[PDB]
Order: C-alpha cells, then sequence, then structure tokens
C-alpha cells in the first residue's frame, strides 16, 4: 500500500564524511495522534536490524550522537555527521503510521578506500576428490577494491563457462575489502583430457588481467 | 543484547507447515506487541503482522493473511508464527521483534525444499606443486545449510575468508581460504574443521603439502 522510496540504493562514503540518506513516503505519515512514525534502522552484516532514529528525529538510546534524522510530510532524511568504520551495513527507513508497516528498499553503505588488486590463488583438484571421480579447481580472488571484479577460466588457452560456481564476500569490516571464490567442476575423465588450467581476473586496478595457472605436472 | 531466542535454521517440505518459536525472557511478555518481519536473501524487509500477548488481538498484512498465523502462550512466554502451505517463496529469514523496545531475535532461516539431508565432502586444498601462503578448504554437496567451518579451532580468525555457501540443484558448496606467513606452514599444521549438524557430520582435514 504505502510505498517508501529510499535513495541512494548504494552510499559510497569515506571515513569522516558527511552523508545523507533520504526516504519518500507516498502518504502523509501523521498518525491519529500528532506523531509521525517514521523510523530508521541499521542492519549490520549477519545481524538483525537495530533502531537508530524513531519518530523522524529522536535518537534512540545507546545510539551514537553522529546519527540524526529530520523531515516532514513526505520526504525524510537520515544524516550521518561523520562516518566511522562501525557504520557499514544496510540502512532502512520504516513507516508505522499505516497498517501494513512498510520498509524502504535499503541503502548499503560502502566504506570507500584506496584501490587494492586481487591476490589471486588457484588450486588443482585434491587427490581425495579425484579418487571419487570428481575434479574441482578452486581460485580465490582475495582482498581487492572496488567490488566490481570479473573472473574468467581458461583451459588449454580456450575459455570455459559451463561448470563455474562463484561466491562473493561482503565488505570486510576491518580493511574495507572484498573477496571472491570461484570453483570449476568437471569429471575426472574430462579433467585428465586437459593440460593447462588458468584463472584470469580483470579488475579496475590493472589494464592487464591477473592470471594464475597450472599444468598437471 | 538478545532478549528473544529463535531457532537458527529449519528445513521444511513444500506443501507442509512449520511453526516458528520466539521465546521472550527478561521482561514482561504481556506488556508489548510482538511483531514478525520477513527478509529474503537480497534483503528487503516485509512486515508480516503483530499480536498482543496480553489479549491475543492480531493484525495481519493482507499479503500474508492466507499464509501466516500468529499465536502466544503467556505461561511459557513464547510467541509463535505458523507458516502453512509452503512454497519456495517462503524460504527466507523470519524475525520476531518488539518494535517499541527494539527487542529482536536472531531470525530463523527457513529452507523449503524436497531435498534429503546430505552429508558434505571435505577436500583439503594445498598449494600448487612466495612470502605468504594461502590454503583452502572445499566443502561440497551438502544439504541443507548451515555448515560451520573453523580453521585450527578458530585460532587463525585473521587471515580467514569463508565464502557464503552457494546452492545448485538442492546441494550447497562451500569454500574457505586461510592466509599465513610462509614460516608458519607446513612448519605448523593447519586443519580445516567442518560441522554439518543436520547430517551429524563433524570432520577435520589437515592440509598436507602436495609433493
Ligand atoms: C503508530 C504505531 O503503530 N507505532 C508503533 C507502536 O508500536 P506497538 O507498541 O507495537 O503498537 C502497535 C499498535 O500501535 C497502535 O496502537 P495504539 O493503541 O498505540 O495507538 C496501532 N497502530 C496503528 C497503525 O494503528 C495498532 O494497530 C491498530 C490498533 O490497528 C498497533 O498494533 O507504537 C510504538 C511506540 O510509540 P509511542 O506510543 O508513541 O511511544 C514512543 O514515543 C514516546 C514519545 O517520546 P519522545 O521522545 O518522542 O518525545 C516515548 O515516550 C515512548 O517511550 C517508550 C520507551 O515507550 C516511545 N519510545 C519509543 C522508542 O518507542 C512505536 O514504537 C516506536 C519506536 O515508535 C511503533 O512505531
Amino acid at each position: 500500500d504505502v510505498v517508501m522510496t529510499q535513495t541512494p540504493l548504494s552510499l559510497p562514503v569515506s571515513l569522516g564524511d558527511q552523508a545523507s540518506i533520504s526516504c519518500r513516503s507516498s502518504q502523509s505519515l501523521i498518525y491519529s495522534n500528532g506523531n509521525t512514525y517514521l523510523h530508521w534502522y541499521l542492519q549490520k552484516p549477519g545481524q538483525s536490524p537495530k533502531l537508530l532514529i524513531y519518530k523522524v528525529s529522536n535518537r534512540f538510546s545507546g545510539v551514537p550522537d553522529r546519527f540524526s534524522g529530520s523531515g516532514s510530510g513526505t520526504d525524510f532524511t537520515l544524516k550521518i555527521s561523520r562516518v566511522e568504520a562501525e557504520d557499514l551495513g544496510v540502512y532502512f527507513c520504516s513507516q508505522n503510521t499505516h497498517i501494513p508497516y512498510t520498509f524502504g528498499g535499503g541503502t548499503k553503505l560502502e566504506i570507500k578506500r584506496a584501490d587494492a588488486a586481487p591476490t589471486v590463488s588457484i588450486f588443482p583438484p585434491s587427490s581425495e576428490q579425484l579418487t571419487s571421480g570428481g575434479a574441482s579447481v578452486v581460485c580465490f580472488l582475495n582482498n581487492f577494491y572496488p567490488k566490481d571484479i570479473n573472473v574468467k577460466w581458461k583451459i588449454d588457452g580456450s575459455e570455459r563457462q559451463n561448470g563455474v560456481l562463484n561466491s562473493w564476500t561482503d565488505q570486510d569490516s576491518k580493511d574495507s575489502t572484498y573477496s571472491m571464490s570461484s570453483t570449476l567442476t568437471l569429471t575426472k575423465d574430462e579433467y585428465e583430457r586437459h593440460n593447462s588450467y588458468t584463472c584470469e581476473a580483470t579488475h579496475k586496478t590493472s589494464t592487464s588481467p591477473i592470471v594464475k595457472s597450472f599444468n598437471r605436472n | 543484547q538478545v532478549q528473544l531466542q529463535q531457532p537458527g535454521s529449519e528445513l521444511v517440505r513444500p506443501g507442509a507447515s512449520v511453526k516458528l518459536s520466539c521465546k521472550a525472557s527478561g521482561y514482561t511478555f504481556t506488556n508489548y506487541w510482538m511483531h514478525w518481519v520477513k527478509q529474503r536473501p537480497g534483503q528487503g524487509l516485509e512486515w508480516i503482522g503483530n499480536i498482543y500477548p496480553g489479549s491475543g488481538t492480531t493484525n495481519y498484512n493482507e499479503k500474508f493473511k492466507r499464509k501466516a498465523t500468529l499465536t502466544v502462550d503467556t505461561s511459557s512466554n513464547t510467541a509463535y508464527m505458523e507458516l502453512s502451505s509452503l512454497t519456495s517463496e517462503d524460504s527466507a529469514v523470519y524475525f520476531c521483534t518488539v518494535v517499541r523496545m527494539d527487542y529482536w531475535g536472531q531470525g530463523t532461516s527457513v529452507t523449503v525444499s524436497s531435498a534429503k539431508t546430505t552429508a558434505p565432502s571435505v577436500y583439503p586444498l594445498a598449494p600448487v606443486c612466495g612470502s605468504s601462503v594461502t590454503l583452502g578448504c572445499l566443502v561440497k554437496g551438502y544439504f541443507p545449510e548451515p555448515v560451520t567451518l573453523t580453521w585450527n579451532s578458530g585460532s587463525l580468525s585473521s587471515g580467514v575468508h569463508t565464502f557464503p555457501a552457494v546452492l545448485q540443484s538442492d546441494l550447497y558448496t562451500l569454500s574457505s581460504s586461510v592466509t599465513v606467513t610462509s614460516s608458519t606452514w607446513p612448519s605448523q599444521s593447519i586443519t580445516c574443521n567442518v560441522a554439518h549438524p543436520a547430517s551429524s557430520t563433524k570432520v577435520d582435514k589437515k592440509i598436507e603439502p602436495r609433493g
């Protein structure tokens, strides 16, 4: 029913910066008392949401003084006066004036830091896997920034796409980086038909791709 | 910091029902509305409804009337949501919360699937045959989640990257990397530890160098 429109959907910010998240309801949020039930939550990775600001502008207790909120009618704003490393996570507005309570889409706050290139590492099939007739080839792309990366697989020069499983960590809370794992699974019979397996990563930090490879001897 | 205890995961079958529990404690359960929020991976918070443990009065979100049923037991200080006629759109994390007080529970990850619980295969990942060295653990073909993967019983927290599990045809795969200095391995042993309670699998894999 009542729609909350939250922007930006991603908030890149440097430590120390002022930032602003905005939330637009499609209806007045004044209740049957004079109050206006718009809240703000921060959900840190893995965790549940926590309450930052309630009723447009009042800082919830045990909430750092650098969060504050304001607005009226149909546009509302959560202001962060000085980003810290704690502050990464997803940020939501919610309205509670109207049943059903509705939440904004969220704004993922990214800590912006200096560029960092992937630490690529590749792994041949373990012996224990190969006896059971499977051949997985794993390749870690560790601690890079920014998050936009793309990994590629090369088998005896030619590219290979069917068989890959990709996974991506969230933004590390200590060094503000990103990692990715990629596994390419074949049978033992196909894997012994090839000689060279390569793992290629193209990222912002280089024009040339980072490449780690092995041969079966 | 956690007043509401919720089970961590729960596996259920399409078309079945499940009753999720939310155990209040350390406050007057009868004094505050209890709310239920759903979050599908890829975030997004949907409010399901609330109930007032003192009287039993409920409010439901029209999107969930046909799906959810909220109840209390004021003797045991427990709240219940029952999700019935389950499809895979009901796989999500389900939260109970006291809005007025900002009490939340940890959420329960509800998996809806026909797959039978399956035990992982754990493969050591030694480096290929120069200052730091990276090792891996491959955990493959298990169901459902979660698997719990530590390194040396959690004593190399720094330098560990565990990647979110990735599902494919009712089976999950899991990988973790650990990075130490070169003087540490194979000087000292590094063992990957895997637990998957749903299948009672609890195994260690010592990373041995290849050759
Ligand atoms: C509007 C709304 O809703 N809001 C919400 C609520 O919650 P709960 O408790 O859960 O409840 C639920 C209910 O509600 C209502 O009822 P009444 O009787 O009250 O009116 C309704 N709703 C609607 C939409 O309608 C119902 O439904 C029906 C009937 O249908 C439901 O179910 O509430 C809460 C709380 O609020 P308040 O009351 O207002 O209070 C608050 O505030 C105040 C003031 O202050 P300042 O700062 O601002 O100045 C205070 O005092 C208080 O304190 C305490 C602790 O208590 C409070 N605070 C807080 C933080 O809270 C809300 O919550 C919030 C957060 O807001 C919600 O949202």
